[PDB]
């Protein structure tokens, strides 16, 4: 109970990293990891990230300046619209992104 | 250098995928069980894994009790069973405490200094885990 | 928490569970009734007490310690707080992080060659 | 007459003054006699020694004001006395404009008999009755103090102010829009300042002598002392034997008023015969029913499931634009660190996407609810928004309290 | 430890048995709410009417099974008016013709159940948007809740009376409980 | 055999027992519908897959791999 102390913080997985291939040998072979790793697709995100900052900056170009304002979007029917639609494209984004 | 997502809430949902539809293979049930990460900022329904799930079970949590988990790693830990629960015992072993503040979803960086032989102890033998 | 108790009942279900245990518990200065939880009732269930029968609980490990029948006199509060203090040298943490064995390891001393970066 | 006159009602105390000063005055809305019959006026309760025993009448009630007599009297009183009042002066008031606050739920007789009586015997040129939420969208008119508590972090008017309002008579949750309060919305809180003292007088008489009694000591006491939890109860509950203060009892013949002393100041070193109540648990106890009401063993439902409501059922876009401007206004809320546990409690219970932002006034905010009328009447709407004597003559009397001044108009 | 082989019957023993030995609430909660919400010693009394008449449950039947725990006067009307004598007096007015002489009816009418119910005036509809609709419905709890002691509000040590119920943590408590909170003993 | 499945239809309910369902399976430049035997059947029970999903089977030992 005194060693249990909170190490995610500073503990590295280091399984999600891919280096304890020693035990991957046990349920794969050469030749899958070989074809699923050419498949690494790059810019299937990208698209959609492509898609979606589009409407990001058209909206951020439009009400930018006052929804993003907590003043302006504090009371205003249409304006905390323009706001929270920008607040989800961007969670969207880097959701994406991650 | 690292980085990691954080997530926390209490739990009330215990149930798998419900599969409406059975398209003729599925007699819908799942190792997945949905839980609605209920923290008072934040609430989403995940399909977990079953070693996750497996991990809940060790725990052997209730409806109502503060649940920390790991998007990569699926760790599972618990502060313990919430202070709405407190009254109901007179006396309970597990620790009757507060949900912790914060969102749900929270991302955070490290960059953790390892030196090289602890990573080659770990590659030639696996550090260890929960499971059998 | 320690103190003479009055009698058990345990509230429960025949074939679904649901168990409720209640005791009540007293003291030179308490008369006390306690609805237990499930862990400490299914110890009470472990080991074999009866109503005169005097115990000690204690809240965070749940065991449960007997040692005399109406032999023991309580005295004093039933929340008695009172400290534990453990003393140890750095070889028993040394041996118990080395290795989970660690421990019957060091009961039997088949331990060895303990990696440096530990210490 | 350019400048009206600004009179806001309470059940405690009444709040009124001309358009032209900045302070408000101040009188008290209470007869209090003593046992032996010797009855005190409203404003000179203060003045009188005995304080042992006084069975206080209002003609308010735990909802609104019944002896119409009475209060009659009571505003014939403050408003006809340039003796007492400095300053102030009112003959007989024809051309005088009135700007009159009352509540948002007004019963349709008692309303009738108020606008008649106000109407026909005070001759008030013209009039705007309406409840103070609909004045408080136009405090972007003037610049002045303001202060801010963000809950995350650790026309000439606006539109979409969510207003929190708490008195003595109760506590009321209103969302406006449009400068219209959204009146299906619109909640109560069933706890006032009269059950706050009540039971500050039973945990007295449980922890001390009995003080049912007495009713000005209870007041005293819950307004120069009592405070809220900073963070929680049980941090407080630990603490509360650091927070220890000691008040000393007005002795009848050498001090009206009594003194708390503080044991970290040794300012007061003069020692007393008179016996001194120490308080420490108390202290935070009695605003932390505002958030859990179960403490005091009552069955109410609270300030959180009253908001969650109110903004659950108010439409959806509306809700983040009513939770975007909190104000606290009355007398309750000039209690220490209590809005920041507001927007404290509110972030942990609203949704993660919504922002928290509850802005707080200086000192009394009753009295920032007087300055808000008073400078109503400088807008220009006002002008517009007053009515006049004929309208309430040639139409029914009726027609003038449930048209324009009517809650059921905007249900 | 826990013996390996136990003694095991069939007749008395089962194996969930385990012993061995040697509405009217919320009511009591508006009513105490109501009576703390009430300061005069001689407003005490009549107070209830005022809950049975807003409830709608029998006055006498709650009161016999329920246990808790004027303003107006000429007089005083003639000294108030002598304490500000030094500005005073409104005028009233009146008219004639059939509306005048029916709102004699009215003007001056001193109606009063306790204060003021006692009409028909208010409708039963609007009644029950002043009365039933204003309160919550649904949201009966989303916090949680806490019980302290009943004497000073420790925590730390909950244990309920053994005969009311009452929660008590410290010895202090309890020996006080028995002999004034404690109506059962 | 290495190719995108379209979809599965079982008919494990009207006539049960391996019924022989067809499943179509989708390439960049080639899509094809394979039948699928009681053996076969079993094989699908395993590595549960929902359809919308890469998936490769060897052409010899029949064995399914979820990619
Ligand atoms: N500075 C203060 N500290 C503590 N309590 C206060 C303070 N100022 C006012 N109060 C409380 O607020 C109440 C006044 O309510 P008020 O808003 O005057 O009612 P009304 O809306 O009828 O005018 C009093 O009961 C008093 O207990
Ligand atoms: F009118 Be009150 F005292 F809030
Ligand atoms: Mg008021
Ligand atoms: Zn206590
Ligand atoms: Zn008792």
């Amino acid at each position: 109970k005194l060693f249990k102390k909170n190490n995610q913080v500073n503990r590295v997985d280091l399984d999600f990293l891919n280096l304890v291939f020693t035990l991957n040998d046990k349920d794969l072979t050469s030749y899958h990891a070989e074809e699923i790793s050419k498949l690494t697709c790059v810019k299937n995100f990208v698209e959609e990230v492509n898609k979606l900052r589009e409407t990001n900056k058209q909206l951020q170009e439009e009400f930018g300046e006052a929804s993003f304002l907590n003043f302006q979007d504090a009371n205003q029917y249409f304006k905390y619209s323009n706001k929270q639609k920008l607040e989800g494209t961007v969670d969207m984004l880097n959701f994406l992104k991650m | 250098k690292e980085t990691k997502e954080v997530y926390e809430g209490e739990v009330t949902e215990l149930t798998p995928e419900d599969a409406e539809n059975p398209l003729g293979g599925y007699g819908k049930t799942i190792s997945h069980v949905i839980v609605g990460l209920k923290s008072a900022k934040g609430t989403k329904t995940l399909r977990l894994d079953p070693t996750i799930y497996e991990s809940i079970q060790r725990e052997k949590v209730s409806i109502g009790d503060v649940i920390y988990i790991e998007a990569n790693t699926g760790a599972v830990k618990r502060v313990g069973r919430s202070d709405a629960y407190a009254t109901e015992f007179d006396l309970e072993t597990e620790e009757y405490v507060p949900l912790p503040k914060g969102e749900v979803h929270k991302k955070k960086e490290i960059v953790q200094d390892v030196t090289l032989h602890d990573l080659d102890v770990a590659n030639a033998r696996p550090q260890g885990g929960q499971d059998v | 928490i320690e103190g003479e108790v009055v009698e058990i009942q345990i509230d429960r279900s025949i074939t679904g569970g649901h168990k409720q245990g209640k005791l009540t518990i007293k003291t030179t200065d308490m008369e006390t009734i306690y609805e237990l939880g499930n862990k400490m009732i299914d110890g009470l269930t472990k080991e074999k007490v009866l109503a005169g029968d005097v115990i000690s609980i204690d809240k965070a490990s749940g065991k449960i310690t007997k040692l005399g029948r109406s032999v023991q006199c309580p005295e004093g509060e039933l929340q008695k707080r009172k400290t534990v203090v453990h003393t140890v040298s750095l070889h028993e943490i040394d041996v118990i992080n080395s290795r989970t064995q660690g421990f019957l390891a060091l009961f039997t001393g088949d331990t060895g060659e303990i990696r440096s970066e530990v210490r | 007459e350019t400048p009206p006159i600004v009179i806001d009602n309470g059940s405690y105390e009444i709040k009124f003054g001309p358009s032209t000063n900045k302070k408000p005055f101040r009188a008290l809305n209470a007869l209090a006699k003593d046992k032996f019959g010797t009855s005190y006026l409203s404003n000179h309760i203060k003045n009188i020694k005995d304080i042992s025993s006084i069975t206080f009448r209002r003609p308010h009630e735990l909802g609104q004001l019944t002896l119409w007599e009475l209060e009659s009297c009571i505003w014939d009183y403050c408003l006809f006395n340039p003796s007492e009042f400095d300053g102030f002066d009112l003959k007989e008031g024809k051309g005088h404009h009135l700007v009159a606050s009352e509540s948002c739920m007004t019963l349709p007789e008692l309303s009738k008999h108020a606008d008649q009586v106000i109407f026909e015997e005070y001759e008030f040129d013209s009039l705007f009755k309406s409840p103070v939420a609909v004045f408080v969208p136009f405090t972007k008119s003037y610049k002045g103090e303001m202060r801010t508590i963000s809950g995350k972090d650790e026309s000439d008017y606006h539109d979409f102010q969510l207003v929190i309002d708490s008195g003595f008579n109760c506590t009321w949750i209103i969302p406006v829009l449009k400068g219209i309060p959204y009146y299906k919305a619109v909640k109560k809180l069933d706890i006032g300042g009269r059950f706050l003292t009540g039971l500050l007088k039973e945990t007295l008489s449980f922890r001390h002598y009995n003080m049912m009694d007495e009713t000005i000591l209870v007041n005293n006491i819950k307004e120069q002392c009592l405070f809220v939890s900073p963070v929680s109860y049980f941090d407080s509950f630990k603490t509360k034997d650091k927070h220890a203060l000691e008040y000393v009892l007005p002795d009848f013949q050498t001090s009206f008023l009594g003194y708390v002393r503080n044991p970290r100041k040794e300012n007061v070193p003069l020692p007393e015969d008179a016996q001194i109540i120490t308080l420490t648990d108390e202290l935070f106890t009695i605003p932390e029913t505002f958030f859990h009401p179960e403490i005091s063993q009552i069955t109410k439902p609270g300030i959180v499931e009253a908001i969650l409501e109110s903004l659950s059922m108010l439409p959806e876009i509306v809700r983040p634009l009513m939770v975007g401007n909190i104000v606290c206004t009355g007398g309750n809320f000039n209690l220490p660190n209590f809005a920041q546990r507001l927007a404290a409690e509110l972030q942990r219970q609203l949704p993660t996407d919504w922002t928290c932002h509850v802005s707080v006034p200086e000192g009394d905010c009753a009295l920032f609810g007087w300055e808000v009328m008073s400078q109503f009447a400088k807008t220009d709407s006002y002008r517009k928004a007053r009515v006049t004597r004929e309208e309430y003559y040639e139409h029914g009397p009726d027609w003038c309290t449930k048209h324009r001044f009517g809650y059921q108009n905007w249900i | 430890m826990k013996a390996l082989v136990e003694e095991i019957d069939k007749k008395t023993y089962n194996p969930d048995i385990y012993f061995t030995s040697l509405q009217q609430e919320i009511l009591q909660s508006d009513r105490r709410f109501m009576e703390l919400n009430t300061e005069n010693f001689s407003d005490l009394p009549n107070v209830p009417t005022l809950l049975s008449d807003l409830t709608g449950v029998p006055r006498d039947r709650i009161e016999s099974t329920t246990k808790p725990i004027w303003v107006l006067k000429p007089e005083t009307l003639r000294e108030i008016q002598l304490s500000y004598k030094s500005t005073k007096l409104p005028k009233p007015k009146r008219k004639n013709t059939n509306r005048i002489v029916a709102l004699k009816k009215v003007l001056s009418s001193k109606r009063n159940l306790h204060s003021f119910l006692d009409s028909a005036l208010l409708n039963l509809m609007d009644k029950n948007v002043i009365y039933h609709n204003v309160y919550n419905k649904r949201y009966f709890k989303v916090l949680p809740l806490i019980t302290t002691c009943s004497i000073c509000g420790g925590y730390d040590s909950i244990s309920s009376c053994v005969n009311c119920g009452n929660k008590i943590c410290s010895v202090s408590c309890f020996k006080l409980h028995n002999e004034t909170r404690c109506r059962n003993r």
